[PDB]
């Protein structure tokens, strides 16, 4: 629920094997990155780190700010947050996209890699419409609840 | 270290940017100086 | 450096037509103190100390004693960087745009980089200034809109747990109605020990018309702004009373004392606009620049101010 | 939910007056403290902090807990709650005590009883009365000055 | 009467004072917010596309491929600024999103706006969401920030 764990660690980390030592949630962006790409930020309502976030909007007073959804209302996809000034950094669904997502906890075991993946009301990715996304691996338990996968997102689809 | 010296010569940005800092508290410090409020 | 980068001279040759912010006014000289830090966060003790019940009576044999009871508060400060961009030209290719009397695509609305760097600036320090005294950052007229912000920011006219007077819609024009509800608030200002300090009252142009006008059958070298100097007197034991208008303020009056004890300014060092080192350049005469300002830093101590509104209907 | 307010505080503490500034939620002890009282700590279960505990039992791996309750099951009353260690101060109910305590969301010299939650409310088996009014510090939250000795006879 | 800069000259020097609302002018170019890694596009003008949807027109083959104003399926980008000395638009591709001031059919923020056939936005595919209410600069010019994202059904 955090970009960094709240509790802290008992253990000093291990600094020897250099494989499969990229799956935490602490892993902001992307593994392929471009320097040509159109970078955002917003205010962020909730948690939608590692995320698909649609434009939320008040009564008028305050201006619009950034929330987890999907489905019609895609604007982007939240690749981190700074927690101190409450701002998420968007990458819009006009721009490619390659990294670790959210999964949805349900059928989770099902997901492969090649596998068409759309986004569910709360940002989640999920197994299939709209939206052009294929994971790239299968699904990587990291709590009990939270499941993240490597996944490619290209744009909309018609 | 500011701006307002004319024999300040900036190496680098960031000495730039404190003779920038410098410069502007020397103008408030000026200012209150030369501030002489209305009274009644 | 200057040798190297024309931008670095430029603005360091119109840094000085840049005019001071007008919320120097507002402030004491001791009031403002800067601090070194862009984005983040001060925190600061404070200790108090209450009484739980009535004394006990020391009479024969007693085991039960009344307490006095104390308790911690902690104020923390946020500090927030904001920037800006802004085109110009690029500086080889004003020597194909100067004019007669102008340097500049008028049809296009572009300017060199010194005039286009100074006209920003000016719009940065006035959009600082209604932050300060007002506590938002919107550039609406009607105020909406606006950018959130972290919490422990707030401005003089957003203060919280301060003395807030309303003025009826009907009693508008009405300045003894206007004047009552001051004189509401000033009792209920606690001033305490930092009392023998010069206060400072800000009012929007409308207020300051009717003010002039003499004190109400209307009475001989008495004006409203008089008795409203003699009765601030009365409780800053007789110190300066300074009165200033602000365009800024609408139906508002606001009245707070001068006192670094109560109320500080801690602005960070860099608050006021910076040019940023990233320059963007492309094959066009059609360049990008950037600026940088800090906001945040108003401290004050509670119900030590006093914001009175006019309803207007 | 907090002893101490998470949250920091925007402005500074006027202290100037020294009236009715004794009505805040980290007011820890009691009005009025005898220095023959009988003081204990227990581990917290849960956030018991001004109401009435009571002995909570695991599964017998570990010690026990104190948990917030009334009724039949009344152990004493916390006043105190170390956050960092999470041991609740507690005063037994064979200890008179008198103080500032969580009410049910009533006029001086009202019976008062421990509910199930721990939180008192107007009446049975357990001598406390009321000494002021609900006095209220948030929209859930109502503190209530307090008087309890010891557990009446049914 | 169209054109980003009035040709009728101003009689009085303006009040550089207040700095609330001084951005809702037709001379407005550009975006509100623009990144630096944007593409754009100039290319030969027919008609007066400014701050309107645009489509590829091509001619008989003896002239090369240009721009007018236009929207639905034909719709290639959106014209952000006009050079009239020289009669070429600045065309950012819809499949770069853009956040700005546009054209308004003669509305609240949330709404689904879509191009017509003249390049003006009108209420509902979806191509961009207005962000505030209409602003009417004359009798018939209706202005509206709105964030395109290109298309979606």
């Amino acid at each position: 629920l955090m970009k960094n764990p709240q509790q802290d660690s008992g253990l000093l980390s291990n600094s020897i094997d250099f494989r499969d030592q990229n799956l935490i949630f602490s892993n902001s962006g992307g593994v392929c990155t471009s320097s040509k790409d159109k970078i955002e930020n917003y205010p962020a309502k909730g948690y939608p780190y590692k995320r698909g976030v649609k434009l939320s909007f008040g009564d008028g007073t305050t201006e619009l700010e950034v929330e987890a959804g999907g489905g019609d209302d895609l604007y982007g996809v939240c690749s981190d947050i700074d927690e101190f000034s409450g701002m998420a950094t968007v990458i819009p669904i006009t721009n490619n996209f390659t990294g670790y997502l959210t999964l949805k906890k349900d059928g989770q075991n099902g997901v492969n890699p090649g596998d068409k993946l759309n986004f569910n009301q709360h940002g989640e990715l999920e197994k299939v419409k709209s939206v052009n996304a294929i994971a790239l691996s299968k699904a990587h338990k990291l709590t009990e609840d939270l499941f993240i996968v490597l996944a490619s997102v290209f744009g909309n689809r018609a | 270290a500011s701006l307002l010296d004319s024999n300040f010569v900036p190496i680098n940005f960031t000495e730039f940017v404190q003779a920038i800092s410098n410069t502007y508290k020397q103008r408030r410090i000026q200012f209150y100086e030369n501030l002489k409020r209305h009274k009644r | 450096l200057f040798d190297e980068n024309y931008y670095a001279k430029a603005v360091a040759n119109i840094i000085g037509e840049v005019k001071d912010p007008i919320m120097y006014k507002w402030f004491s000289p001791d009031q403002i103190e800067d601090v070194d830090l862009q984005m983040g966060y001060q925190k600061t003790v404070k200790w108090d100390a209450f009484l739980n019940a009535n004394p006990t009576t020391i009479a024969n044999e007693v085991n039960t004693i009344s307490t006095i009871g104390f308790s911690s508060e902690v104020v923390r400060l946020n500090y927030l960087k904001l920037q800006y961009k802004f085109r110009h030209l690029k500086q080889t290719s004003e020597k194909f745009y100067t004019s007669d009397s102008y340097i500049g695509d008028i049809n296009n609305n572009l300017l060199p980089f010194a005039q286009a760097y100074k006209l920003a600036s000016s719009e940065i320090i006035k959009l600082i200034n209604h932050f300060v005294l007002t506590g938002t950052v919107s550039i609406q007229k009607d105020g909406k809109n606006q950018k959130r912000l972290l919490p422990n920011m707030y401005g003089l006219l957003n203060m919280p747990e301060q003395i807030k007077e309303e003025v009826a819609s009907g009693d508008k024009d009405k300045m003894d109605k206007i004047f009552e509800k001051i004189e509401a608030g000033l009792s209920k200002l606690e001033l305490g020990d930092e009392f023998s300090t010069p206060m400072m009252v800000i009012v929007d142009p409308a207020t300051s018309l009717k003010l002039v006008k003499p004190y109400a059958a209307a009475s001989s070298c008495e004006k409203w702004e008089d008795v409203l100097i003699q009765t601030i007197k009365a409780i800053n034991n007789r110190e300066d009373v300074y009165i200033e208008t602000s365009n800024l303020l609408k139906h508002k009056i606001l009245i707070y004392p001068l006192n670094s004890e109560l109320i500080k300014f801690k602005p960070s060092k860099y608050m006021l606009p910076t040019p940023n080192e990233q320059v963007d350049k492309d094959s066009t005469d059609v360049a990008h620049s950037y600026i940088d300002f800090v906001l945040g830093g108003l401290l004050a101590t509670r119900k030590t101010i006093l914001q009175v509104n006019i309803k207007q209907s």
